[PDB]
């Protein structure tokens, strides 16, 4: 399904800007900036490069698996997926080094725009959805962890998806997790079920629903709060997903194949829930793949640069 | 608004502060000479001033404090902003570490007498007027047959959740908390007004006694959300699948119960531990 000529090109550009390192470590790296993640200064090549840090104290036998695990990031490659230079471990601090996005992280664009449109938000959809096709077909792992905050965007106008779940210890390994306000997790995941890449589309679902009508939908506003746009203990959220009907678009302001896309993601039977193959299908991308929206033009206008 | 170490009823010449023992999100615990010591520097500003006075009065009940399955209390000294609790030394190593020892066997008999010994010093606090907070397999020490409760009542005054709308969460705190607790997490709760009661305290129990048999906690495989909304339904796991008896299953059927009542005392549970086989 996956193919183009101009795609083809950056990544093996990449593939060239690969080698000009072989090995790295921290005094490799000047702090650029503070976006925990850094924007770096590689010296040894001239790339300027992502650096996050995970504070780890574990022993080295542990240590050395996690690095094996994360350099299966070496192997998966994709123009929807950011690219990986490598993982090193330094100082009580594990490292993993990737493609800097210029345009930061979809939920702090969103942040700094009102809304995102319905046709941007169409080809973050695709995008979306044929990144985390890829993953199935190719390396038969799920992201886990989709949510706009895991999708960057750079000035060139490629949209990829990062920080899913390759490496089991390293999940385990971190001794202590961060719940707030918003949850992206699906009904089956909350209730300790088995679970797909149907997760993942309620995610993809929850997020673009989030970003379309600009505040997180649980729980839903009132009628006098969708008209301003145009308290609650975690366990009542949580509850809610499971319980309550899902969240929906405006009636008013969307495309019917806009709301209807949401609505197949967000049935929270995951039999139910469309797949990646029948949203390759839907009406909504379909449409939204044969249309001309200046993506870079959009982003560097609201952003500044 | 100070606490000297001569208000104690220890006679208090000198103290040598040696290595670390550990690392802990509540303050720094060295080694200490006084015998041999275990000392933990903790840091307060002085905000919340009325909280200390609060912690004073709270810590003056520990000093009543006095029974072979607790820790023994020694003393307490504060300037501010520098706090210190000194407690006995416990020599071995933390129940945590035991269980997850592939070279230690810890067969149905062990498992019913580590329990009971923590049934009992628990019983001893709970008569005293004094809740744990923070019952757990890392905050008792077993010794080759000498099991000891430590960090009682610390968690009050702990701040250890201190992100922006983001609450911390460890791994293995949630499967210790009662379900009346976890429906009330939220990103800016705090440690000093959770409803933490004698229940609560029999529930961590109950995820202690589930710990000793599997030799993990519970929910090990699941995220943090996942355990927050199952617990707060009352779903809960049980032992059959590694073939453990209805009688020690029965055990977290009541500890773990929903509602807060139809969890035993300590005594009771004494009582109904006594009686396997
Ligand atoms: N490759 C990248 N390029 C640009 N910004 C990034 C990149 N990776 C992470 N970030 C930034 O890191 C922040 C996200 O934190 P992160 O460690 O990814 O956890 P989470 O995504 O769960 O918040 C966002 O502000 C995002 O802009
Ligand atoms: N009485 C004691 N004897 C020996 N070690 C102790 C004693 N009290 C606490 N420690 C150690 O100090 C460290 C800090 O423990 P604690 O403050 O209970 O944090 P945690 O409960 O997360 O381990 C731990 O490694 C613990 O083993
Ligand atoms: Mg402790």
């Amino acid at each position: 399904l996956e193919l183009d000529e101009q795609q083809r090109k950056r990544l093996e550009a990449f593939l060239t800007q690969k080698q000009k390192v072989g090995e790295l470590k921290d005094d490799d790296f000047e702090k650029i900036s503070e976006l925990v993640v850094f924007k770096v200064s590689h010296k040894p090549s001239g790339l300027v490069m992502a650096r996050k840090l995970i504070h780890l104290e574990i022993k080295p036998a542990i240590r050395n698996q996690i690095i094996r695990e994360l350099q299966v990031l070496h192997e998966c490659n994709s123009p929807y997926i950011v690219g990986f230079y490598g993982a090193f471990y330094s100082d009580g601090e594990i490292s993993i080094c990737m493609e800097h996005m210029d345009g930061g992280s979809l939920d702090q664009v969103l942040k700094k725009a009102g809304r995102i449109p319905e046709q941007i938000l169409g080809k973050v959809s695709i995008a979306v959805i044929k990144g985390l096709t890829y993953l199935r077909e190719k390396h038969k792992i799920m992201h886990r962890d989709v949510k706009p905050s895991n999708i960057l965007v750079n000035s060139r106008g490629e949209i990829k998806l990062c920080d899913f779940g390759v490496s089991g210890q390293l999940i385990d390994s971190m001794a202590n997790s961060f719940v707030g306000t918003r949850s992206y997790m699906s009904p089956e995941r909350l209730q300790g079920t088995h679970y797909s890449v149907q997760s993942d589309i309620w995610s993809m679902g929850l997020s673009l629903v989030e970003m379309a009508v600009g505040r997180y939908p649980i729980p839903p506003p009132d009628a006098k709060e969708l008209e301003l746009m145009f308290p609650m203990a975690i366990f009542e959220l949580l509850d809610y997903i499971v319980n309550e009907p899902p969240p929906k678009l405006p009636s008013a302001v969307f495309s019917l194949e806009f709301q209807d896309f949401v609505n197949k993601c967000l049935i929270k039977n995951p039999a139910e829930r469309a797949d990646l193959k029948q949203l390759m299908v839907h009406a909504f991308i379909k449409r939204s793949d044969a249309e001309e929206v200046d993506f870079a033009g959009w982003l560097c206008s609201t952003i500044g640069l | 608004t100070s606490i000297f170490l001569q208000e104690w009823d220890i006679p208090f010449e000198q103290l040598e502060i040696g290595e670390l023992i550990g690392k802990g999100r509540f303050g720094q615990v060295y080694h200490g000479r006084w015998g041999e010591v275990a000392i933990r520097l903790i840091d307060i500003e002085r905000d919340n001033e009325d909280q200390l006075k609060a912690f004073k009065r709270e810590v003056m009940a520990y000093r009543q404090t006095r029974h072979e399955n607790v820790v023994l209390f020694m003393g307490a000294c504060m300037s501010p902003p520098h706090l210190a609790i000194i407690t006995s030394l416990c020599k071995g190593r933390t129940l945590y570490s035991v269980v997850r020892d592939a070279k230690i066997v810890l067969d149905v008999n062990k498992t019913r007498q580590i329990a009971q010994e923590i049934v009992k010093g628990m019983g001893y606090l709970h008569a005293k007027g004094i809740l744990h907070k923070d019952l757990k397999s890392k905050n008792v020490f077993y010794d080759n047959g000498k099991v000891v409760i430590t960090d009682f009542g610390l968690f009050s005054i702990s701040g250890v959740l201190q992100r922006e709308d983001k609450l911390r969460i460890q791994n293995g705190w949630l499967c210790h908390l009662a379900p009346e607790i976890i429906r009330q997490l939220s990103p800016d709760t705090e440690e000093d007004k959770l409803p933490f009661s004698k229940h609560s305290d029999v529930f961590a129990l109950g995820t202690i006694w589930y710990e000793l048999h599997a030799r993990e906690w519970p929910f090990k495989t699941q995220p943090a959300e996942a355990i927050i909304w199952q617990m707060g339904t009352g779903m809960k796991p049980n032992l059959s699948q590694i073939g453990m008896g209805k009688e020690i299953s029965d055990i977290l059927l009541f500890c773990w119960a929903f509602e807060q009542e139809e969890r035993p005392t300590f005594t009771k549970l004494m009582d109904m531990l006594e009686k396997l086989p």
